[PDB]
């Protein structure tokens, strides 16, 4: 139905593939399954990327 | 100068770098201890990644700093 996370710290993609999300954030879960351990991936404003380490938590 | 090595697995892994080392050979260091391939190594650092050809002088990495290693990216 939803299932969102909030961002609780900030991070700035280094790839055109990767993510950015700032604190204070919405993060849209995409699939929790990315290949790689400690790695999920969102959607945010048109692009998509992952995080490191868990960088969102399901709040939805 | 001591330096943290964090990992996704949560292996953080210390080692001795001057500001005036170079990026590429902070990774051979990592590669002599834990033997993964400078091919493979990621640096993070301050949200941009660390070019082999510069210095730790360049991202203004001092002492007791934290860098992000991201092996094997199957995401994005």
């Amino acid at each position: 139905a939803k299932e969102y996370c909030r961002t609780l710290f900030p991070y700035t993609g280094t790839n055109e593939d990767e993510l950015t999300f700032r604190e204070g954030e919405i993060i849209h879960l995409i699939s929790k399954e990315t290949g790689e351990a400690g790695w999920w991936k969102g959607e945010l404003n048109g692009k998509e990327g992952v995080f490191p380490d868990n960088f969102a938590v399901q709040i939805s | 100068m001591q330096i943290f090595v964090k990992t996704l697995t949560g292996k953080t892994i210390t080692l001795e770098v001057e500001p005036s080392d170079t990026i590429e050979n902070v990774k051979a260091k990592i590669q002599d201890k834990e033997g993964i391939p400078p091919d493979q190594q990621r640096l993070i650092f301050a949200g941009k990644q660390l070019e082999d050809g510069r210095t730790l002088s360049d991202y203004n990495i001092q002492k007791e700093s934290t860098l992000h290693l991201v092996l094997r990216l199957r995401g994005g």
